[PDB]
RNA sequence: GUAGCGAAAGACGGGUGAGAAUCCCGUCCACCGAUUGACUAAGGUUUCCAGAGGAAGGCUCGUCCGCUCUGGGUUAGUCG
RNA sequence: CCGAUAGUGAACCAGUACCGUGAGGGAAAGGUGAAAAGCACCCCGGAAGGGGAGUGAAAUAGAACCUGAAACCGUGUGCU
């Protein structure tokens, strides 16, 4: 239960495709505040 | 569990030791060797 | 219900001392779920204090603790005294809720989606 | 146009941090700073510190228009790893890595 | 005689706490005794003593940058005199 | 970015500071309970204490440390 | 005759660190610049690190510092 062959870098990065990370929404605060995310109270000038 | 080397200072010095190995010719042979190697340390 | 991964007796003790401290503060910062589930507890509990009977007093004293706020002017009283004489008056109307809560950002030590809880 | 700044031999792997830096590749400072204050790893505040000095440079020295600044480029590469152990009763080893970080930030022009 | 033996007097918090009283401190030769010490200083300083204690000390180890070693042992010593005092600084 | 992160109930507040789950103060709670308790021996050799410090170390963190630096620290006619 | 995997074990901290109950075994570790002339001062940063400035014939000559290969790791890019 250990490697037979070696890991080709092709196969490596190919697997690491969905190894990512996404972001936060990051809207403005028109109800109250500065650019502060969708319905978002103040982390920096926020409303909801 | 018990392993080796339950130290005693005195017993160390006794199977070792200057006054010890200066007793015998076959002891005194080696101190030269430490000195003919220039190992800095004795006993 | 919700388990928390902690154990049952630990959990009961946790929740009750939690609610205690919260009475002392009226609001506090902690994790999310721990507040999510002290929520309904202390809604039941303020529901009790809304009625003032000796029986409710007794039932409260099961859950609450042997504590003393240094009340103002160097004064002193308990969670019990406070609950049955400072608060049920205040929320004497309300028909649910009685609290509110505050999503916040993660914490440093972990990805702790923390929350402040408040009172309403 | 381009200001620059660089973090030297930082106690993180590029495999650890390439991802956090693969987002701002082609963006503005403003959105980017927000993202750094938003998402929760330990890379973030450091990278932010870096940019703040980078634009301290760009402005104190080159005096360019901040909002029109986009990311020119930014990445990192390996560095001087060190080594430690695990007791275990008998021998056992490990390596602590580092990182060489670069950001270049332009007014998107020449 | 009698002056090679006391290499210097000692000063610190505890020393000054002792100089509060008639208890004074020195660091002296390492091969000596209370009695000869007394016999020395009682006539050097022209004073007399009630008592004395002694401790000894091992070399606190030491290191300076790829070159290290030890201190020297110290025959720290104390005297608890009875009359007069000392015009020290 | 896998496996693994060694035994003992923590919670809140207050503080701290650039920065806090991991430091401090507090309240409660909890555990040992012929003991994870206290003593002495050996054995260990200054890890001790007062400060100062993040660099390296600490199996996470780190404003803390048995880490570092500095400075101090062990007192016998009866004890042995 | 060798020129730092050589040459003696050792061109430096060598019979040394280290290992070993014990005899005994036993390492690794050379190269700034002609001149330290070893980056004055500003900016950011908790600092560390930096960007300028300034030095120098030169700083991809910045103290681990002559060049600086390859494995390895990255960023762009034209055709895919």
């Amino acid at each position: 239960a250990v490697p037979k062959r070696r890991t080709s870098k092709t196969r490596k990065n190919k697997r690491r495709t969905h190894f990512k990370i996404s972001v936060p929404g990051m809207t403005e605060c028109p109800n109250c505040g500065e650019y502060k995310l969708s319905h978002r109270v103040c982390k920096n000038c926020g409303s909801y | 569990v018990k392993r080796t080397y339950q130290p005693n200072k005195r017993k160390h010095s006794k199977v070792h030791g200057f006054r010890k190995r200066m007793s015998t010719k076959n002891g005194r042979k080696v101190l030269a060797r430490r000195r003919r190697k220039g190992r800095k340390v004795l006993s | 219900y919700r388990k928390l991964g902690r154990t049952s007796d630990q959990r009961k003790a946790m929740l009750r001392d939690l609610a205690t401290s919260l009475i002392i503060s009226e609001r506090i910062e902690t994790t999310e779920a721990r507040a999510k589930e002290v929520r309904s507890v202390v809604e039941k509990l303020i529901t009790l204090g809304k009625k003032g009977d000796l029986a409710s007093r007794r039932n409260a004293a099961k859950t609450l603790r042997n504590v003393e706020i240094l009340n103002e002017d160097e004064t002193t009283q308990t969670a019990l005294q406070k609950l049955f004489g400072e608060i049920a008056e205040r929320y004497t109307e309300r028909q649910g809720g009685y609290t509110r809560i505050l999503k916040q950002g993660p914490r440093r030590g972990d990805g702790a989606e923390s929350v402040i809880i408040e009172l309403v | 146009m381009e200001a620059k700044a660089v973090a030297r031999t930082i106690r993180i792997a590029p495999r650890k941090v390439r991802l956090v830096l693969d987002l701002i590749r082609g963006k503005n400072a403003a959105e980017a700073i927000a993202i750094l204050k938003l998402t929760n790893k330990a890379s973030s505040p450091v990278i932010e510190k870096v940019l703040m000095s980078a634009l301290a440079n760009a402005e104190h020295n080159y005096d360019m228009n901040t909002d029109e600044l986009v990311v020119k480029e930014a990445y990192a590469n390996e560095g001087p790893t060190l080594k430690r152990f695990r007791p275990q009763g008998r021998a056992s080893a490990i390596n602590k890595r580092t990182s060489h970080i670069t950001i270049v930030v332009s007014d998107g022009k020449e | 005689e009698a002056r090679d033996i006391l290499k210097r007097p000692v000063i610190t918090e505890k020393s000054s706490e002792a100089m509060a009283e008639d208890k004074y401190t020195f660091d002296v030769d390492t091969r000596v005794n209370k009695t000869q010490v007394k016999m020395a200083v009682e006539e050097i300083f022209n004073v007399k003593v009630a008592s004395v204690n002694i401790m000894n000390y091992k070399p606190k180890k030491k290191r300076m940058g790829r070159y290290q070693g030890y201190t020297n042992k110290r025959r720290k010593a104390i005297v608890t005199l009875k009359e007069g005092s000392i015009d020290l600084f």
